[PDB]
């Protein structure tokens, strides 16, 4: 699922600006 | 259509232009010190240093101070960008954008105090939850509509949309923080800046861009409260931006119809078609059959009942905001980059 996708990605903690 | 409802809104932000107008050809300045505060905890950090939870000892408030390094703030090139951020701060005033209460800098750092916003980050509610409902996403994106109505009719951009720098106030509203990237600007603006997940495809691609960069952001934002994901994600940036210049984005099987269709106007490449940018302006957005039950008036007076109610333990408690290891607030002996700051 996309979903479990994003969980298991490296980008669901707070993002940082560029 | 142009109507009574359309000319209130008119002579309101005339008004609120004259008003900011008067504060930002005339900031304030230095208008406390460091050792009138008590500091307490770290609420949140950056690249330039963290927002603390503070007590002015005066008062016995409590407040949100945020601290920047001027040696780290040069380093990163965002010398103009900090001027910007606390010239516009002080100079606005509407219910949901975070009121600047003082400002003042010493040899080391600068320092803008903020009024405290105790529920947390939507983005901690946001994760944890897992997704909001279409009636909970509508409720906080009708407050950040008014509030680029109210930003760009002053000529502002805001460009650093996203959760994380969205605060839950004690009565379930939002109050926007961190305006590191905001910029009083007419006509169109060229720097590459944002979030990734946010960045409109016209920022990726290096062209000129302008206030609807934002209502891309808005985009987003109202994506990601319903769907608990961004509609643009990787484990890499490069991998995020060929996402977004595509011109592909596909929706849960929850998403409402009408939801969908708001979502593909403002999530629109092409800048003559995108919502908030035509014609029509904002009210293309606010008069969309997702938005048929928003009493827009009712938001911003904020007589609409919350989704929620923060947690509140009692004054000056932070259970809803995550643990930061804490730092010193070093003052060098010496003044750091006074020439470069000297309006601070
Ligand atoms: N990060 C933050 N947390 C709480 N209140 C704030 N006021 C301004 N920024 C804030």
């Amino acid at each position: 699922t996309t979903y479990a996708d994003f969980i298991a990605s490296g980008r669901t903690g707070r993002r940082n600006a560029i | 259509k142009k109507g009574s409802e359309q000319e209130s809104v008119k002579e309101f932000l005339a008004k609120a232009k004259e008003e900011f107008l008067k504060k930002w050809e005339s900031p304030s300045q230095n208008t406390a010190q460091l050792d009138h505060f008590d500091r307490i905890k770290t609420l949140g950090t950056g690249s330039f240093g963290r927002v603390m939870l503070v007590k002015h000892k005066e008062t016995g408030n409590h407040y949100a101070m945020k601290i920047l390094d001027k040696q780290k703030v040069v380093k990163l090139k965002q010398i103009e960008h900090t001027l910007n951020e606390k010239r516009i701060l002080q100079a606005v005033n509407f219910p949901f954008l975070v009121k600047l209460e003082f400002s003042f800098k010493d040899n080391s750092n600068l320092y803008m105090v903020m009024e405290y916003v105790p529920g947390g980050e939507m983005f901690s509610h946001l994760r944890r939850i897992g997704r909001f409902s279409e009636p909970h996403a509508r409720f906080y994106a009708a407050q950040i509509v008014l509030t680029f109505e109210y930003l760009h009719s002053l000529d502002l951009i805001y460009r650093d949309l996203k959760p994380e720098n969205l605060l839950i106030d004690q009565q379930g509203y939002i109050q926007v923080t961190d305006f590191g990237f905001a910029k009083r600007v007419k006509g169109r603006t060229w720097t590459l800046c944002g979030t990734p997940e946010y960045l409109a495809p016209e920022i990726i691609l290096s062209k000129g861009y302008n206030k609807a960069v934002d209502w891309w952001a808005l985009g987003v934002l109202i994506y990601e409260m319903a769907a608990g994901y961004p509609p643009f994600f990787a484990d890499q940036p490069i991998q995020i931006y060929e996402k977004i210049v595509s011109g592909k984005v596909r929706f849960p099987s929850h998403f409402s119809s009408d939801l969908k269709d708001l979502l593909r106007n403002l999530l629109q490449v092409d800048l003559t078609k995108r919502f908030g940018n035509l014609k029509n302006g904002v009210n293309d957005i606010k008069n969309h059959k997702w938005f048929a039950t928003t009493d827009w008036i009712a938001i911003y007076q904020r007589k609409v009942e919350a989704p929620f109610i923060p947690k509140f333990k009692g004054p000056g408690d932070t259970s809803n905001f995550d643990d930061y290891e804490e730092e010193e607030i070093r003052v060098s002996i010496n003044e750091k980059c006074g020439k470069e700051f000297t309006e601070f």
